[PDB]
RNA sequence: GAGCUAGCCCUGGCCAGGGUGAAGCUGGGGUGAGACCCAGUGGAGGCCCGAACCGGUGGGGGAUGCAAACCCCUCGGAUGA
RNA sequence: GAAUGCCGGCAUGAGUAACGAUAAAGAGGGUGAGAAUCCCUCUCGCCGUAAGCCCAAGGGUUCCUACGCAAUGGUCGUCAGCGUAGGGUUAGGCGGGACCUAAGGUGAAGCCGAAAGGCGUAGCCGAAGGGCAGCCGGUUAAUAUUCCGGCCCUUCCCGCAGGUGCGAUGGGGGGACGCUCUAGGCUAGGGGGACCGGAGCCAUGGACGAGCCCGGCCAGAAGCGCAGGGUGGGAGGUAGGCAAAUCCGCCUCCCAACAAGCUCUGCGUGGUGGGGAAGCCCGGGUGACAACCCCCCGAAGCCAGGGAGCCAAGAAAAGCCUCUAAGCACAACCUGCGGGAACCCGUACCGCAAACCGACACAGGUGGGCGGGUGCAAGAGCACUCAGGCGCGCGGGAGAACCCUCGCCAAGGAACUCUGCAAGUUGGCCCCGUAACUUCGGGAGAAGGGGUGCUCCCUGGGGUGAUGAGCCCCGGGGAGCCGCAGUGAACAGGCUCUGGCGACUGUUUACCAAAAACACAGCUCUCUGCGAACUCGUAAGAGGAGGUAUAGGGAGCGACGCUUGCCCGGUGCCGGAAGGUCAAGGGGAGGGGUGCAAGCCCCGAACCGAAGCCCCGGUGAACGGCGGCCGUAACUAUAACGGUCCUAAGGUAGCGAAAUUCCUUGUCGGGUAAGUUCCGACCUGCACGAAAAGCGUAACGACCGGAGCGCUGUCUCGGCGAGGGACCCGGUGAAAUUGAACUGGCCGUGAAGAUGCGGCCUACCCGUGGCAGGACGAAAAGACCCCGUGGAGCUUUACUGCAGCC
RNA sequence: CGAUGUCGGCUCGUCGCAUCCUGGGGCUGAAGAAGGUCCCAAGGGUUGGGCUGUUCGCCCAUUAAAGCGGCACGCGAGCUG
RNA sequence: UGGGAGAGGGUGGUGGAAUUCCCGGAGUAGCGGUGAAAUGCGCAGAUACCGGGAGGAACGCCGAUGGCGAAGGCAGCCACCUGGUCCACCCGUGACGCUGAGGCGCGAAAGCGUGGGGAGCAAACCGGAUUAGAUACCCGGGUAGUCCACGCCCUAAACG
RNA sequence: CCGAGGGUAGGGCCCGUGACUGGGGCGAAGUCGUAACAAGGUAGCUGUACCGGAAGGUGCGGCUGGAU
């Protein structure tokens, strides 16, 4: 359940936060968190690449074990459930039986002092991790690594999944958050269950300072600006679009399919997403 | 009101100094042309 | 040429005093259990009044100026984008 | 001889403006050729969260002393931040380096680029961050945590003794972190003392006093005490921390546990060393054998890596500790002690300013720390004042107009004016009380009112002591006293009713616009499956993101509430393996040049041959669009109804003379004595209308309208007064402008607005204070307007290219 | 066009007369009082408010009357804006 | 105390039929629909047939004039949690009862808020017909919604 | 001291009135269509929602007070 605040500001009227219930340590593990170098948005060169951003509250980055392929065999008890600045899903600190210590994001129902494990033979439990050829047809999943040994890529935030939807040869079938199918090779390791906080999405961020906490700076209308730095530009008093909606750059954005077409992946995407 | 000069010797150094110029090409030029010219002072005069 | 100015990055610093009194917590009341109500505690907030600090609303002055943008009165923000 | 020519010189304006904050001066004495201006004394005023003191930038000898006054100094000058000369800055502990890393920069390996060059994990550089050993006092004309004195401390080298598996650029721990609030105990700092020390004072009516005035501390190893920070101990297993490990991590067992213990810091004390006022006296001596004590207040500082809460979740690396590997174990390291060794650069002076940035000794700008006392509820606010520093580098008179800043005003009270512009009013605190409406927070300091000083008497709770007195804090009740007036001075909202626009706090045109504009949470469309899309780059490489569709990009709309209709023919986007058109290339019927020939060479039809376009569909919170005419109802009037032309389809809900309405001050109603504005209605809406959103909406606004109450020099309508100028005298002394000038009025004339021509009129010569009608006055080669086959910004279904993409 | 500042107001006036009032007259469909219309006459006078930037105009309350024009649509080195 | 019947309620799981869509094969001149038609779909390969897949909703036979609930209402199958009610024994308590202004709770469908889901159906809407006209009835499309969670709404020919 | 009442200020209830606007009743001699009563020519009624010149229509669920 998201949090809310009495109006007595005008921000706190529609302002919800986190309710953090499934939080159980408030400090990071040492070990594992090293700077995170703030961009600006900006790249090798000093320009700006992405516009508006910056300012946003100091953060340190928490390693995550997106392979855990790398520990077959070991299992490991879920010592705590962590708050995560740099991600919308909440963290999990795993004490291997090893004495290692890692972090995965934490899948929804995950507990406090449960156990999980990864490998072929793994117990298909929540937080369990096994090549997809050896997950159930059915099963929702994440942390979906795209190729095999690469890392997981897919579903990794707050309350997203994917689902196993068949197997054809090599391959497996997802169903992405997206509600893109595509083939995944089985070799492909997952995590089953769906990311947790699911809630993520009804928060209200109510006033313009959170977005600046974020690191979200203002967004400025191609129509609020002169010709010289946007097609929307200029017109005297205010102005409809006058031409087909477009960026910055001159692109149209309302319908412009973007995606290159000789692209190999085509051959292992089955349906483009849906909505 | 603040106005334009505001100085600094580690800017200033660092800006215009022998070190900076003779890492560039252009800055190779300035020194250059400033030497054929007969300036007394290729460089700003900064205290350090 | 970014020692002015604009944005960002790293690292430091600053914000007198006063006012309002959110959640939560405790006690009491209530109920089958609750919701909830009352009191105390509590100390939230792009909350309020107001210096430093940051501004520059209205008027007056200045106009070969004290000043190539200043001065007086008044006025805005002042834990926050 | 002219180019608003160029360089220089010199005029005019003119003894004119001005001499740079309205904090302020007067006198005596001295110096000297010369004194309002230098030195000294007394009196007066001004700052005192500074206009005082320290530090960092920046400046670079401006510091100190002597001797000078041509120039510099807005006057003067004997003086000075000026001229000349001499002197002056002293560190193992302060700052930086011989330490560490941050962004960033550089860059072995590597990658990329016509050249130049661009990048790049490690490493290196890089600080006002981490780390690291000095406190008090004295001394010089001028430096002082640097010299000296006292008491302390760090590292390196060597040696001695004891102890130990010693050993690292490698492993681990630690270093190591936010915001807000905050406990205990201290310290800095402050106030009082009837107590301790002190030179003296008794005035002018009184006081020889529990009188006045002055002061009543600072540093300090070990030890001790008080208050806090940090940290569990033992064993067994071990597959992880890229080798090893006894360390760390994980599992288990035992003892311990909000304790103690060990450890570390702060504060107190502490051998010892220092300081020490007023006044008197010529910076110095005396005071003085100075005294050096008690009580209260008390930090934002310290213990500190303390505690709580919260979400936006809060650097690195080295020093340090531990672990082991090669090695090495007569070494090496650790502990104690002793002797020796300890380098480089900075240090003067100014530093909210006359020494820095502003051409100036410029009312401007400049980061950090200290910043006393009393009263006003508090406070860094306000008034006064301490220490300390100043009176702002032209003065002396006068007492006009006018200007500026300021004070008051009879009667009226917005009649002023575009507008109450401006200025009044209100004004702090305590108490009483407080409406519509509302998103239940608010609106709210609503509005409106009462109290406010001082004296006596009684009385309640707290802090510190001890539970008491003393001190300090918050009160309560009764009786009285004075004045016009008690937040008696200073600092301190005028208020209400009602519309428009924007939800809100914010942002903006540095230097004419602060707004209704931008932003904003929120809503929707759309793109993107990750070597993402997109952005920058020729590329490599980067951003996106060490993110992964609850995510990232682009677009519009803009809290919230109730909503968001119809048209897909055009354009855009999306889908469509048919068909039409379609370039290179393939193909090679047929034709041609040449050769005696084999041959060589050229043209070339059918057929095959992509994207794109055509074509078929879809698509509006995609670009956009959303009619006309004739007729009809018991009086008139109108038209629910019918007919007809056109269209892709003919504007729905809601709203409407509106931030939109031309006619227009539409009509009606309200308010006013009177209302082109305002509010409320009507609807023939020139020319509203649904995310270039439509209609509302509590709260908010230095936004823009309209009204009223209060109160006023805004006004009737002006008067008086104050100070700084203006004026006069002494000193210094500009400026734009200027064809030359011996430069009047009228009526005419003249290139059509004449001092300059004609006629007439008027007029002795030259200034000073004033006013602005003219000199088509000054300033700026008109920013409007046109012209130029002038230029630039911007647009697109103008032309023609290019990048990018297919 | 190497510049002649442009609406309205305020202030300060001055002039014309085709006279709004006051003074002198003729005619009248002038009984009186009150008017109408023309002639002479520029000496003086010619109000305060509501609306609107307004000039103008409408309206309120008065008045002997609430005149109309010129002066670079008088007057920004006089002010406003 | 001992027994019974039941779509009583809540949570989770899970089964097969059909519809629609997508993919593979096979095949060709229509399909669909009505009173009769047309719009629509179809040589860009439809309909009809076979194989595979995705997804939502509702549960055929049993089924009945049946059963349960206080009413609204409840229907594949399984399990867990839970309500009411009937029966026989006549064992226990000893009038502990009836009703019930106010209150509280429940309350079909439609509708609302925030998320999800979306096959079929289908207000609004668009088109075809019918008709004098036809903002309807009939036909082809079609968005809310119908479904799940939580919170509202509190109505009814909520009837016997 | 209390005090009729007067004055300043802000609230509550009631009555009358108001540009204009909403529907209602009645009139009857009109215009449009024909929703209900027969299966009333689409069985009716119904709560609610959306819509249409108008009676009304449709969707969802409900009743029989439905002809055959
Ligand atoms: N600062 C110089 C004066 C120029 C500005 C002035 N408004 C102006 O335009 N003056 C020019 C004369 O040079 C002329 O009088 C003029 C004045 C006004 C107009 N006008 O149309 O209102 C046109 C012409
Ligand atoms: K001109
Ligand atoms: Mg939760
Ligand atoms: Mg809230
Ligand atoms: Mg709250
Ligand atoms: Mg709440
Ligand atoms: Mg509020
Ligand atoms: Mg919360
Ligand atoms: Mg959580
Ligand atoms: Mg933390
Ligand atoms: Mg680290
Ligand atoms: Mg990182
Ligand atoms: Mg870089
Ligand atoms: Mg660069
Ligand atoms: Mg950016
Ligand atoms: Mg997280
Ligand atoms: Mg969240
Ligand atoms: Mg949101
Ligand atoms: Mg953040
Ligand atoms: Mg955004
Ligand atoms: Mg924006
Ligand atoms: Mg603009
Ligand atoms: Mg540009
Ligand atoms: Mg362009
Ligand atoms: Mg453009
Ligand atoms: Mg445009
Ligand atoms: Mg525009
Ligand atoms: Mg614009
Ligand atoms: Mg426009
Ligand atoms: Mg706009
Ligand atoms: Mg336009
Ligand atoms: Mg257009
Ligand atoms: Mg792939
Ligand atoms: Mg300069
Ligand atoms: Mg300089
Ligand atoms: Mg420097
Ligand atoms: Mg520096
Ligand atoms: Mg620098
Ligand atoms: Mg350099
Ligand atoms: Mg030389
Ligand atoms: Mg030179
Ligand atoms: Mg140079
Ligand atoms: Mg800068
Ligand atoms: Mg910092
Ligand atoms: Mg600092
Ligand atoms: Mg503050
Ligand atoms: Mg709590
Ligand atoms: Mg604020
Ligand atoms: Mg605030
Ligand atoms: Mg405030
Ligand atoms: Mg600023
Ligand atoms: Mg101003
Ligand atoms: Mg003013
Ligand atoms: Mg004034
Ligand atoms: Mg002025
Ligand atoms: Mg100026
Ligand atoms: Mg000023
Ligand atoms: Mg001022
Ligand atoms: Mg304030
Ligand atoms: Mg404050
Ligand atoms: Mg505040
Ligand atoms: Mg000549
Ligand atoms: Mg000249
Ligand atoms: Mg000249
Ligand atoms: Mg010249
Ligand atoms: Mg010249
Ligand atoms: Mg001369
Ligand atoms: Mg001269
Ligand atoms: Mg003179
Ligand atoms: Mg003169
Ligand atoms: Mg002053
Ligand atoms: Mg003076
Ligand atoms: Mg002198
Ligand atoms: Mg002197
Ligand atoms: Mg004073
Ligand atoms: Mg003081
Ligand atoms: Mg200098
Ligand atoms: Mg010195
Ligand atoms: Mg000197
Ligand atoms: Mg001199
Ligand atoms: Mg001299
Ligand atoms: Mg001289
Ligand atoms: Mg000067
Ligand atoms: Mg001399
Ligand atoms: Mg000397
Ligand atoms: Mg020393
Ligand atoms: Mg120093
Ligand atoms: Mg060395
Ligand atoms: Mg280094
Ligand atoms: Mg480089
Ligand atoms: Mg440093
Ligand atoms: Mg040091
Ligand atoms: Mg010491
Ligand atoms: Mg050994
Ligand atoms: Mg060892
Ligand atoms: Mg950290
Ligand atoms: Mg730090
Ligand atoms: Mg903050
Ligand atoms: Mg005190
Ligand atoms: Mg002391
Ligand atoms: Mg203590
Ligand atoms: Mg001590
Ligand atoms: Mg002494
Ligand atoms: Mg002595
Ligand atoms: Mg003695
Ligand atoms: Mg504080
Ligand atoms: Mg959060
Ligand atoms: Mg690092
Ligand atoms: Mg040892
Ligand atoms: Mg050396
Ligand atoms: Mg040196
Ligand atoms: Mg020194
Ligand atoms: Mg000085
Ligand atoms: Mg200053
Ligand atoms: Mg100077
Ligand atoms: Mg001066
Ligand atoms: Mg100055
Ligand atoms: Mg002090
Ligand atoms: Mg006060
Ligand atoms: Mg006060
Ligand atoms: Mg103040
Ligand atoms: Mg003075
Ligand atoms: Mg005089
Ligand atoms: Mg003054
Ligand atoms: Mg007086
Ligand atoms: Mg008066
Ligand atoms: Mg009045
Ligand atoms: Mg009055
Ligand atoms: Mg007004
Ligand atoms: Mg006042
Ligand atoms: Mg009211
Ligand atoms: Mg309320
Ligand atoms: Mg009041
Ligand atoms: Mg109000
Ligand atoms: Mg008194
Ligand atoms: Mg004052
Ligand atoms: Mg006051
Ligand atoms: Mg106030
Ligand atoms: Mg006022
Ligand atoms: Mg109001
Ligand atoms: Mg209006
Ligand atoms: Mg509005
Ligand atoms: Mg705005
Ligand atoms: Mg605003
Ligand atoms: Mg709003
Ligand atoms: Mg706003
Ligand atoms: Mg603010
Ligand atoms: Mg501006
Ligand atoms: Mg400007
Ligand atoms: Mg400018
Ligand atoms: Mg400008
Ligand atoms: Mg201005
Ligand atoms: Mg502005
Ligand atoms: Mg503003
Ligand atoms: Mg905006
Ligand atoms: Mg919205
Ligand atoms: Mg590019
Ligand atoms: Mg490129
Ligand atoms: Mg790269
Ligand atoms: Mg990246
Ligand atoms: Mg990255
Ligand atoms: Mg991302
Ligand atoms: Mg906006
Ligand atoms: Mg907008
Ligand atoms: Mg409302
Ligand atoms: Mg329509
Ligand atoms: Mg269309
Ligand atoms: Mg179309
Ligand atoms: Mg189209
Ligand atoms: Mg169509
Ligand atoms: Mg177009
Ligand atoms: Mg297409
Ligand atoms: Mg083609
Ligand atoms: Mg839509
Ligand atoms: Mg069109
Ligand atoms: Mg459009
Ligand atoms: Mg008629
Ligand atoms: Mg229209
Ligand atoms: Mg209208
Ligand atoms: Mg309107
Ligand atoms: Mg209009
Ligand atoms: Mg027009
Ligand atoms: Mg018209
Ligand atoms: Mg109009
Ligand atoms: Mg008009
Ligand atoms: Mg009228
Ligand atoms: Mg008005
Ligand atoms: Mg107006
Ligand atoms: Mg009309
Ligand atoms: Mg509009
Ligand atoms: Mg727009
Ligand atoms: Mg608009
Ligand atoms: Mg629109
Ligand atoms: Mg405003
Ligand atoms: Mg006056
Ligand atoms: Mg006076
Ligand atoms: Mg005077
Ligand atoms: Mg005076
Ligand atoms: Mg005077
Ligand atoms: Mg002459
Ligand atoms: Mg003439
Ligand atoms: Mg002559
Ligand atoms: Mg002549
Ligand atoms: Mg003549
Ligand atoms: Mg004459
Ligand atoms: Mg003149
Ligand atoms: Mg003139
Ligand atoms: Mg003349
Ligand atoms: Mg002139
Ligand atoms: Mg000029
Ligand atoms: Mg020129
Ligand atoms: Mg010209
Ligand atoms: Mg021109
Ligand atoms: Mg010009
Ligand atoms: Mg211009
Ligand atoms: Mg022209
Ligand atoms: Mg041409
Ligand atoms: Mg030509
Ligand atoms: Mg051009
Ligand atoms: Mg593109
Ligand atoms: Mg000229
Ligand atoms: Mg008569
Ligand atoms: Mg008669
Ligand atoms: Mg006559
Ligand atoms: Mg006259
Ligand atoms: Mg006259
Ligand atoms: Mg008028
Ligand atoms: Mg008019
Ligand atoms: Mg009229
Ligand atoms: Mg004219
Ligand atoms: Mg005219
Ligand atoms: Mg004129
Ligand atoms: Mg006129
Ligand atoms: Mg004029
Ligand atoms: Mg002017
Ligand atoms: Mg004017
Ligand atoms: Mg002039
Ligand atoms: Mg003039
Ligand atoms: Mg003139
Ligand atoms: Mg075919
Ligand atoms: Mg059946
Ligand atoms: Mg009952
Ligand atoms: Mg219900
Ligand atoms: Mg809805
Ligand atoms: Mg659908
Ligand atoms: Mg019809
Ligand atoms: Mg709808
Ligand atoms: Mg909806
Ligand atoms: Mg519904
Ligand atoms: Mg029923
Ligand atoms: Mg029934
Ligand atoms: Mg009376
Ligand atoms: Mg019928
Ligand atoms: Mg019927
Ligand atoms: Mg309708
Ligand atoms: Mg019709
Ligand atoms: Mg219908
Ligand atoms: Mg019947």
């Amino acid at each position: 359940a998201v949090k809310k605040f009495k109006p007595y500001t005008p921000s706190r009227r529609f302002m919800t936060v986190a309710d953090f219930s499934e939080i159980t340590k408030t400090e990071p593990e040492k070990s594992l968190v090293k700077p995170l170098k703030k961009t600006g948005g900006r790249n090798n060169q000093g320009r700006i690449t992405v516009r508006f951003r910056g300012g946003g509250h100091k953060r340190l980055y928490r390693i995550i074990d997106f392979k855990r392929w790398d520990k077959v065999g070991i299992p490991a008890k879920v010592a705590a459930i962590e708050y995560d600045p740099n991600r919308s899903a909440r963290i999990a600190l795993l004490h291997y039986v090893d004495g290692e210590k890692r972090y995965i994001i934490a899948p929804d129902g995950l507990q406090v002092g449960q156990q999980v494990v990864a490998g072929p033979d793994a117990p298909i439990q929540v937080g369990n991790a096994l090549p997809l050829r050896f997950i159930p047809v059915g099963t929702v999943v994440h942390a979906v690594e795209l190729e095999p040994k690469k890392g997981a890529k897919l579903a990794r935030a707050a309350g997203t999944s994917a689902q196993i939807q068949g197997r054809e040869g090599d391959y497996v079938i997802l169903r992405l958050p997206s509600g893109e199918l595509r083939k995944v090779h089985g070799e492909c390791y997952a995590t089953v269950g769906a990311v947790g906080n699911a809630d993520h999405k009804n928060i209200v961020l109510g006033k313009a300072g959170r977005s600046r906490w974020l690191g979200r700076r203002p967004h400025v209308r191609g129509a609020a600006m002169n010709p010289v730095d946007h097609p929307h530009g200029g017109g005297e008093g205010r102005a409809p679009r006058g031409r087909p909606p477009a960026s910055p750059w001159g692109w149209q954005t309302k319908g412009l399919k973007t995606r290159k077409r000789r692209k190999p992946s085509s051959r292992f995407i089955i349906a483009r997403r849906k909505k | 009101m603040k106005r334009t000069w505001q100085p600094n010797r580690r800017k200033r150094a660092k800006t215009h100094g022998f070190r900076a110029r003779m890492r560039t090409p252009g800055g190779r030029k300035v020194l250059k042309r400033r030497r054929q010219k007969g300036r007394w002072r290729l460089t700003p005069a900064v205290r350090k």
